[PDB]
């Protein structure tokens, strides 16, 4: 488990990208302002 | 708080420790006095003989009689917590030898001053510098540098004494204090200020067993 | 004094097994106090 | 005297209870006014309605 | 054999949701803080939830200072990570099997102490609820498992109440042999829905007992009791003796379409209160206070929850809008 | 005057009493609003 | 003494109303608390004006855990009583022989402590403000006097600058000589009044200097230095001169005010009151310390009532027939 | 100044006391609730 | 090494950044948001007028 | 990078006229909302 | 030694009271510096 230091995030990050229809990048996925 | 407490207050001490494997109690009867910042205290050993000598035993045998003027009294820690109780750990490393862990709750049990101090030396060898009684019956003044501390909004205190030897030498040795007030009343965070020390060492003639008089004076300067 | 505490324990899960399986059937029971009165 | 120390205690009580009601009651009525102010609003937008 | 489905019984609860109308719907435990507490929060697709949550704060010993939290449903595995800082990763996976059994995996590094790990499954039926976690499981050398197991069985004996018992086995030095109890659950269901009550013995002899009662449509009110045995010593000291803490809170919740209110009061003294104003559709501001009366002393804490959405169709249904415009029914 | 574990276990239970019939009541109906 | 009236100078502001617009309107050295602040004021009348206030606190070392209030003014004297917790008693008293000469006195009663007093005679001319105080008279046994005493003289140069000094003369125990210390006072204001200047050298060089700017009808903005001059040692001493400065915007609207504090040292601050009623206004204020990396949070109400039928109409906005005011 | 501890604040209750319209009681004068 | 150390520096002064606009702008938000509803409450009693 | 007193009166002196170039600005206009 | 700081301090006074005397007039100063340049 040393990878998951830093691992579930982006894991899960993956599993709520693969299941949206708008598809964004990372700076939309990580960044707190509302952007479509 | 400590306001009225400004004169003669009667303190008990409660000292209990192990060095090597010895066992010793030095109790005393003494007072301090705040308005003018001098202590008036007679420590009459119970045990006997002390394994431990005197300057040795001094700064853990009561800093809350500080001669105090009108523009410091915003900076005063002591007079905040001592009716709450007030704990203080200290750390003093003695050069090439071993290092004195005392643990020392300062609190008003009752009307009189009791102070509950318990002690550890460990790793201390016996034909050194502090075990082999080399140390002379006088003090030096000693100027107290007082920090504080925001983690735990304590007082820390970091300075270094000087202790006379016999033979013509001089012993560095610092401290590390950590102070711990019990209560959670009104609390003080102060600046950096030392109090300017100094210390008389005499004997009382009509008294048989092996006792202890010291007399202290107090004042404070820096801020 | 390990032992007799261990099975002490064991006689504990004993007892909350058999009181489960006594709250399983026990709606059968409270059928049959319906049955009743 | 005793008098005085039954003020001093019903006068700590009178506090609580006011700063107790205060703390448990202001945003209460916060919440209640705010109800009220959305309930009035949606009543003149059914004023303009009709 | 013939009985049992006769009877067509309500399934009760989990045993973690036993007291969820009182101490988690009603009372405070959960929901203060102590300083500004900001949440930012984005959730860029509805069917599957994909929360973003940003999380600051300042002041709080419990809160993390910064705290990223992704959250992805897909209607039948749940996951939960949460990069709090100091690295520290904490994720839940929750599989469902089905509707019934969700297995529940808990994982936490907090990066310089030992890693804190929690396996769930939970079954569910007609008629009964059973719920087996450990908390800190590994696996020794002997047969025994080092670690904390819980499993809890719940049974609605009849159809208002549900008797249920919980078996604790504590193992944590691994050496000596566990300490096992027993508590015992009850939750009587009214038949109107109005008033629930939550007994519990447990193991410790910690008489939690709990009423929830919904008064309308907009107000709850429940009352829970703690009542934690132990023998405490007195003052080596000469011996010890029974001296159970006991504390009995009463809390309301009104729950408005604008503001949630939760107001408690404590055995201690300790009057809490908790408004969580929706002054946008977006942004909803919460104040929690807190004066325990028995040290008269305060912690009030301040906070925003910030709500948006990463695509068009869900900012706008977070306004009440359609994707053309139109305000919905 | 007693303070005892009874005490505390008397006055935890007389809290919950009162509370419980301070819940059921139509007084709690009286202090939630109808608007 | 021919062009002194001839030039028709403007009356300036008083000396402790020199920063008033920057360090009272805009900063937040004098609207901030931790902890609840419950602030209970009803009045009675508004030409008699007189107010009676109750102040629930906690969490604050400044404010207490109660204080009663009274506040009576007609105009030509001014009084105000203050008992807070356990018995202290402050009470001022304003007198105003005309609308420029205004003789105050502050009387501080503590039960324990000894009395704090303050006397002030204040004037103010076509030309110049002279402002004269001692805070803690006492009649010493000699032909001197102990306590501290300033006295402030502001002269408009210009219409648009003023200058001025401030004397003070410090007496704690009588016997030893009195420390007297000069400080010059800067009023800049500008011909349209929509940005100030106040600059004031002090007795211990403490350089406050702070610019006032009214950008719109709803929004001003203040930005204040401080150079405190001190010797600390370090055997030696050595003058560390601590400076800190501050910037601040208020934001003044008819349901709510805002103000809004960056510091030098990191310390960031906000106070909102929002009027959610006419009568009750909830006062939030929170300090972020970067530098030391703590909050402190402070939430409170100020609820305003009335002891009359016609005040209590009046404070809703309406009239005493039940129609809304103009 | 042995009676002003307890008596600043009844000179000036009498001073607003004496100068309104309404002139009420003492129970209406310290409480904080509204009433004419 | 020295880019991790200058990320959490930036870390750092990010989120020095956010909870301080933050802090001083939400107040700020509920005033500007307050008289934005006042001011529609004006023009709403301005086009019953007209 | 040498630390001084001379150094806080320059960093106070440029933080003042700094906020006064700041405040007297149409960036500050700019901040103030029109409604 | 006292003497000294004090006629330091009456000093200070003085020379503070006449530069009060001094703003007093500068008013009239500045008319005679505007009817120059």
């Amino acid at each position: 488990h040393n990878v998951a230091h830093y691992g579930w995030i982006p894991f899960v990050l993956y599993l709520g990208w693969a299941h949206t229809s708008n598809r964004p990048n990372f700076l939309n996925l990580l960044s707190p302002l509302p952007s479509v | 708080g400590e306001e009225l407490f400004t004169g003669v207050v009667p303190i008990l001490v409660e000292l209990d420790g192990d060095v090597n494997g010895h066992k010793f109690s030095v109790r005393g009867e003494g007072e301090g006095d705040a308005t003018n910042g001098k202590l008036t205290l007679k420590f009459i050993c119970t045990t006997g003989k002390l394994p431990v000598p005197w300057p040795t035993l001094v700064t853990t045998f009561v800093q809350c009689f500080s001669r105090y003027p009108d523009h410091m009294k915003r900076h005063d820690f002591f007079k905040s917590a001592m009716p709450e109780g007030y704990v203080q750990e200290r750390t003093i490393s003695f050069k090439d030898d071993g290092t004195y862990k005392t643990r020392a709750e300062v609190k008003f049990e009752g009307d009189t001053l009791v102070n509950r101090i318990e002690l550890k030396g460990i790793d201390f060898k016996e034909d050194g510098n502090i075990l082999g009684h080399k140390l002379e019956y006088n003090f030096n003044s000693h100027n107290v540098y007082i920090t504080a501390d925001k983690q735990k909004n304590g007082i820390k205190a970091n300075f270094k004494i000087r202790h006379n030897v016999e033979d013509g030498s001089v012993q560095l040795a610092d401290h590390y204090q950590q102070n711990t007030p019990i209560g959670d009343g009104p609390v003080l965070l102060p600046d950096n200020h030392y109090l300017s020390t100094q210390s008389v060492l005499s004997k009382d003639p009509n008294e048989k067993r092996d006792h202890m008089v010291l007399l202290e004076f107090v004042t404070a300067a820096g801020i | 004094e390990k032992r007799a505490h261990q099975e002490q324990t064991e006689k504990t899960l004993k007892q909350a097994a058999y009181v489960a399986a006594f709250l399983w059937v026990s709606p059968m029971i409270w059928h049959l106090v319906k049955k009743q009165w | 005297s005793f008098v005085r120390n039954a003020f001093t205690k019903s006068g700590n009580l009178a506090w609580t209870l006011t700063t107790t009601a205060l703390l448990l009651g202001v945003p209460l009525s916060l919440s209640i006014l705010a109800e009220q102010q959305l309930i009035e609003m949606e009543k003149t937008f059914d004023l303009q309605s009709d | 054999h013939s009985h049992r489905q006769s009877l067509e019984l309500v399934n009760p609860g989990t045993v973690e949701n036993l007291n969820k109308e009182v101490s988690r719907d009603v009372f405070l435990s959960q929901y203060f803080f102590t300083g500004l507490r900001a949440d930012l929060n984005k959730a860029f697709s509805m069917n599957p939830a994909f929360q973003t949550s940003h999380t600051f704060s300042i002041g709080s010993q419990a809160l993390p200072k910064y705290a990223f939290s992704a959250l992805f449903a897909n209607d039948n595995l749940f996951a939960q990570g949460n990069i709090d800082n100091d690295l520290s990763v904490s994720g839940r996976l929750n599989y469902g099997w089905d509707k019934k059994n969700i297995s529940k995996v808990n994982l936490q590094i907090s990066d310089g102490q030992p890693t804190m790990c929690q396996l769930e499954q939970d079954y569910q039926a007609s008629d009964f609820s059973v719920n087996v976690k450990t908390l800190n499981p590994s696996f020794s050398e002997k047969g025994e498992f080092t670690g904390v197991a819980v499993a809890s069985f719940l049974q609605s004996v009849t159809p208002q109440l549900a008797l249920g018992l919980e078996t604790l086995y504590s193992r944590t030095d691994g050496s000596a042999p566990g300490d096992a109890g027993v508590s015992y659950l009850t939750r009587y269901v009214s038949k109107k829905q109005d008033w629930i009550f939550s007994g519990q013995l447990q193991a410790n002899g910690a008489l939690i007992a709990s009423l929830w009662r919904k008064v309308a449509q907009n107000v709850e009110a429940g009352i829970e009791t703690t009542l934690q045995a132990g023998m405490v010593p007195i003052t080596t000291p000469i011996g010890i003796q029974p001296t159970v803490e006991g504390s009995t809170t009463i809390g309301a919740k009104y729950e408005y379409r604008q503001s949630v209110y939760r107001g408690t009061l404590d055995s201690n003294g300790k009057v809490a209160c908790f408004l969580e104003r929706k002054v946008l559709p977006t942004l909803s501001v919460l104040f929690c206070g807190e004066i325990d009366h028995f040290k008269n002393d305060t912690k009030i804490g301040c906070g925003l929850q910030f709500e948006t959405a990463g695509n068009q169709e869900l900012l706008m249904l977070q306004q009440g809008l359609d994707a053309d415009g139109n305000p919905l029914q | 005057f007693k303070e005892s574990p009874l005490y505390t276990i008397a006055l935890n239970g007389a809290f919950f009493v009162a509370g419980v019939a301070f819940i059921q009541s139509p007084l709690m109906d009286m202090l939630a609003p109808q608007l």
